RNA sequence: CUCGAUGUCGGCUCGUCGCAUCCUGGGGCUGAAGAAGGUCCCAAGGGUUGGGCUGUUCGCCCAUUAAAGCGGCACGCGAGC
RNA sequence: CCAAGUCUGGGCUAAGUGGUAAAGGAUGUGGCGCCGCGAAGACAGCCAGGAGGUUGGCUUAGAAGCAGCCAUCCUUUAAAG
């Protein structure tokens, strides 16, 4: 969502890599980081 | 420790790996040499604060080290120091720290803290002759007390190269008292 | 199968031990006259329970060294606590008294021994506003 | 680098305006601190505050110490429209000359008051040096 | 740049791009069950109404509607009114 | 395209950056220093008990780590939480 300026949820939320693109990842609807 | 050079090459020098620092002694200088890699490490102890040497030529193992230098720069990295030892039985400009431990009186239940000014101590004591490590804490502190010179309480060796009633540390309000 | 702390000579205020023990699966009523056959003997101090229930709706069981915190309050004398420890520490009680205090809760106190069992007295004593002064 | 028009003919002579320095607690060694390298007549205010808030997220011991101050000013829009411009001040501060000593997160061991501080860059403006003191930061 | 001269507001018509998309599809989000809303990412195809009172645009009001979009191009257009 | 080494040497790119931009992010990648250890056989796999006085103070109608303002100690033992 925040599209600019993502920074790691629940104690997991993952830092992954698409696209060289950097989207949250983390058990939860509460966390869809994607910039 | 070891730390080298003298001749006159301080640019290039004061470049790579290392950084001027004259030798410095009552009476006597000769080219700057050491380093930019032991700096580091001993400085990285406590410079002006306990004291050693190093063995160039095995010349002269002496102590006194800096009273002087800067990592001035903005970077924040030193460049160009100052180097005197003290062979000597008259070592005074002697500037060797002091600390306390956490006493509670104002703060582990005051919350209250205390300002230290002071921390290190310019004296003079016998020469060649000083505990590296010297601590004096006689404790106290809370609402709008204060101690500093005056009070203090030197053992030893009886220098004082400073003077009475004077930045010592106190406990302010670290929110209100 | 559930804990909990209730008070001694009592046994069925409706909103404390109504709703949990109720649900939970046990007899309020029941449990709670089988209680005031227990806190009978330790009256106007509070006592915790580990009140279990199995397969039919009913029993009870222990009565477990309240908690001390509040067992220490119940020896100097004051009610709640000034109102935060080590902020409003003023609560100064004293040794031997606490030493002869622990020595009657060794129970379900730390270990059998003095050291020990003290030591958890000033913990306790610590944290509310119970000085070891 | 335009500056004013004088020490007490324009503008000098102010308490300029804002909250003080100490804060946070004493520590002997620990070198807990904060500076820049930026060029900026420092907002005033913005400088003012931030500083602050950084209070307001902490509250004792950390040297909240913080060496910075404005002093003089800026000025324009009062008049005519944009010809022979007289002046109308407004906003001082001070020159964080490239770079220096800033405010203080000085103590023993008390990074609770490190990333405080920290709080307290994150704020700001001109993006800030995060760093350490002699010896570091204990 | 133009005063040996570029005819200026609104309207009319004829429109053409653009997307921060009003309607429209596709999505993830929700304190989303349904249904309907809110949040934000992807997409411009097509489309986005009659009146009123105001020189006006703007705007308020009336009846609609899925909707009744923001803005470009001399705030398009006088050798076309 | 237009004249002139698709020269040789050794690094760095895997985005067409080059072919305009800032604050602000992230085990991208390549090169440098630190703390702990792998036969008290180490981090992420797997077997198991996931310790007791801890169930302290404001507010309690509920702090009793898993509302929040202050504590932050003791332990019988495989250690601590």
């Amino acid at each position: 969502k925040v599209r600019s300026s993502v920074k790691k949820m629940c104690d997991n939320c993952k830092v992954v890599r698409r696209h060289g693109r950097v989207l949250v990842i983390c058990s939860n609807v509460k966390h869809k980081q994607r910039q | 420790m070891e730390l080298t050079a003298k001749p006159r090459t301080p640019k290039q020098k004061l470049d790579e790996s290392m950084i001027a620092a004259v030798a410095y002694n009552k009476e006597n200088n000769v080219s700057f040499a050491l380093d930019r890699k032991a700096f580091d490490r001993a400085f990285r102890q406590q410079s002006t604060t306990g004291l050693f040497d190093i063995t160039v030529e095995g010349g002269e193992t002496f102590p006194a080290l800096v009273k002087a230098v800067q990592m001035d720069k903005r970077k924040r990295a030193p460049i160009h120091v100052d180097f005197y030892m003290v062979t000597y039985g008259e070592p005074v400009e002697v500037s060797v720290p002091v600390h306390t431990t956490g006493r509670s009186q104002g703060e582990v239940q005051g919350g209250l803290v205390d300002i230290v000014v002071h921390n290190l101590q310019i004296v003079a004591p016998g020469p060649r002759r000083i505990p590296q490590e010297l601590v004096v804490d006689v404790t106290k502190m809370n609402i709008g007390d204060h101690i500093t010179a005056g009070d203090i309480k030197l053992p030893e060796g009886c220098t004082l190269a400073a003077d009475p009633e004077l930045t010592v540390v106190s406990v302010l309000p670290p929110r209100l008292t | 199968q559930i804990k909990l702390q209730l008070p001694a000579g009592k046994a069925t205020p409706a909103p404390p031990v109504g709703p949990a023990l109720g649900q939970h699966g046990v007899n309020i009523m029941e449990f709670c006259k089988r209680f005031n056959a227990e806190t009978a003997d330790k009256a106007g101090m509070i006592l915790p329970v580990v009140i279990t229930v199995y397969e039919d709706k009913s029993f009870t069981f222990i009565i477990k060294t309240p908690p001390a915190s509040f067992l220490l309050k119940k020896a100097a004398g004051i009610e709640k606590g000034s109102s935060e420890p080590k902020r409003k520490i003023v609560g100064k009680v004293t040794r031997k008294q606490i030493e002869e205090i622990a020595k009657t809760k060794m129970p379900d106190l730390n270990a059998n021994s003095l050291e020990a069992a003290m030591k958890i007295i000033e913990g306790t004593a610590k944290s509310m506003g119970i000085e070891v002064v | 680098s335009i500056k004013p028009t004088r020490r007490e003919y324009i503008s000098g002579i102010p308490g300029k305006g804002i909250a003080q320095f100490k804060m946070g607690n004493n520590t002997y060694p620990a070198q807990v601190e904060n500076v820049v390298e930026k060029p900026v007549q420092i907002r005033h205010n913005a400088l003012e505050a931030a500083r602050n808030a950084a209070n307001r997220f902490v509250q004792n011991s950390g040297k909240f110490r913080i060496r910075k101050f404005p002093f003089h000013v800026i000025r324009e829009q009062d008049g005519d429209g944009m010809r022979a411009p007289f002046g109308k001040s407004v906003g001082t501060a001070a020159r964080s000359h490239g770079a220096n000593h800033d405010f203080i997160a000085w103590v023993n061991p008390d990074p609770a008051v490190e990333f405080a501080w920290r709080r307290a860059y994150m704020k700001v403006t001109p993006t800030v040096n995060i760093d350490s003191s002699p010896a570091g930061n204990a």
